[PDB]
């Protein structure tokens, strides 16, 4: 099992960009594929979840609107699009993957954005 | 004490509740 | 729930025994990760549950504590062990992390 | 939705209350048929399958 996200990531404000994870080794529709933020200064931070088959999300009260989550089942990958893009959104998102818990047990290499 | 340890290991006494989960507020 | 690392920076000789606490904000009483991030990567996974250990991990990482009050414990540090260790609470749905020790 | 579950002030937990299965006998149910079935089935293969989430 493992997690290849897209590279890295150069926005403008206002913007929006599609962060991608392509799960390589399973059925993306198989497992819950959360989303987490690591901004520099301060620590990492739970994004949500999306289960990639029933299209079910679970996203974190401060991230509602400001992160919608898809799947596609074409080429086994789960998105990320973070909409109205502001210097704050400066950070490395990951998408983790926790199979035998709510622990991050499978990680991504990461996704650099800068705003 | 007699061989009513049954009851007072579940059943009619001692609260056993036998609906909630072991470790309830705890590890799995 | 708001776990919290009271010391994100701490000192520590090849060879030494040194605790880390993340104070939980609410009761948990199990449900605790400990991860690694090496400059430049993904966290990896140390313990879960507070006190089980993950496929291939060294077994100098040891988790303690329970209720509120947590601990990761290495007995012997070697020099690998000179990076980021983040606690995990996985018990609530809002899963923060607590900051991070150095 | 059903306001007389509605989990007091006092009660933390995770988002949910997942509770005994089997108690679903003390609440209230829709009572939702198949109305193509010729015959349908419950499962109790060691017991009872049933979720009961109260949030």
């Amino acid at each position: 099992v493992q997690l290849q996200q897209s590279g890295a990531e150069l926005m403008k404000p206002g913007a929006a960009v599609k962060i991608s994870c392509k799960a390589t080794g399973h059925t993306i529709s198989r497992y819950w594929i959360d989303w987490l933020k690591q901004r520099p200064g301060h620590g990492l931070e739970w994004i949500g979840e999306i289960l990639p088959g029933s299209g079910s999300t679970n996203y974190n009260e401060k991230f509602k609107g400001k992160a919608t989550f898809t799947a596609e089942k074409s080429s086994n990958t789960a998105y990320m699009q973070l909409s109205s893009l502001t210097s704050e959104d400066s950070a490395v998102y990951y998408c983790a993957m926790g199979v035998r818990g709510n622990y991050f047990d499978y990680w991504g290499q990461g996704t650099t954005l800068t705003v | 004490s007699p061989s009513d340890f049954l009851d007072k290991l579940m059943g009619r006494t001692s609260g056993y509740d036998a609906r909630i989960r072991p470790n309830f507020k705890g590890p799995p | 729930i708001v776990m919290t690392q009271s010391h994100k920076f701490m000192s520590t000789s090849v060879g030494d025994r040194v605790s880390i606490t993340c104070k939980a904000s609410q009761d948990v009483s199990t449900a605790v990760a400990w991860y690694q991030q090496k400059p430049g990567q993904s966290p990896k996974l140390l313990i879960y549950w507070a006190s089980t250990r993950h496929t291939g991990v060294p077994g100098r990482f040891t988790g303690s504590g329970s209720g509120t009050d947590y601990t990761l414990t290495i007995s012997s540090v070697q020099a690998e062990d000179l990076s980021l260790y983040y606690c995990q609470q996985h018990y609530s749905t809002p899963r923060t992390f607590g900051g991070g020790t150095k | 939705n059903d306001p007389r579950l509605k989990l007091p002030s006092d009660f933390r937990g995770s988002d949910a209350l997942t509770v005994d299965p089997t108690m679903y006998k003390c609440l209230w149910k829709p009572d939702l048929f198949f109305a193509n079935e010729k015959s349908a089935n419950f499962h109790d293969v060691t017991q009872e399958n049933i979720l009961l989430f109260i949030f």
